[PDB]
């Protein structure tokens, strides 16, 4: 177990790329959804005053 | 027909400041812009109303004097 610990720690890299990466898709993923969700919000109530 | 462009244009240039910056503030106050823009064309909108309101009420006044003359006509001719 001590030994494939030490071996992966220098293949910590990539790993942590693609972490970030899809995190970025991800967050970034809640802004596209949240702007159409405003969008949808006003349609809704905005228009109807 | 000015402010029709404008929120097509902004529409079309929100479109794509997505892109060329996702990560900046801006987008939401475009949407605010854009929510702002909503108020106003449905508050212009409305300023034609009061003066479309005002026509209706001419015409009651103007129909019964269309109305009373007949009345009068045909009790004569009775």
């Amino acid at each position: 177990r001590l030994l494939a610990l030490v071996k992966w720690a220098n293949n910590a890299g990539k790993v942590e790329k693609c972490a970030m990466i899809s995190s970025f898709l991800d967050q970034q993923a809640i802004l596209f959804v949240d702007t159409a969700d405003r969008l949808a919000s006003l349609a809704r109530d905005a228009l109807v005053h | 027909r000015k402010l029709n462009m404008s929120i097509l244009i902004n529409f079309l240039d929100l479109l794509d400041i997505l892109i060329r910056s996702p990560g900046s503030i801006k987008r939401e106050e475009k949407l605010e812009d854009l929510k702002l823009l909503f108020v106003h064309v449905h508050h212009l909108i409305n300023e034609y109303r009061p003066h479309q309101a005002r026509e209706t009420l001419r015409v009651m006044m103007e129909v019964q004097k269309r109305q009373r003359l007949e009345t009068a006509e045909r009790f004569q001719k009775h």
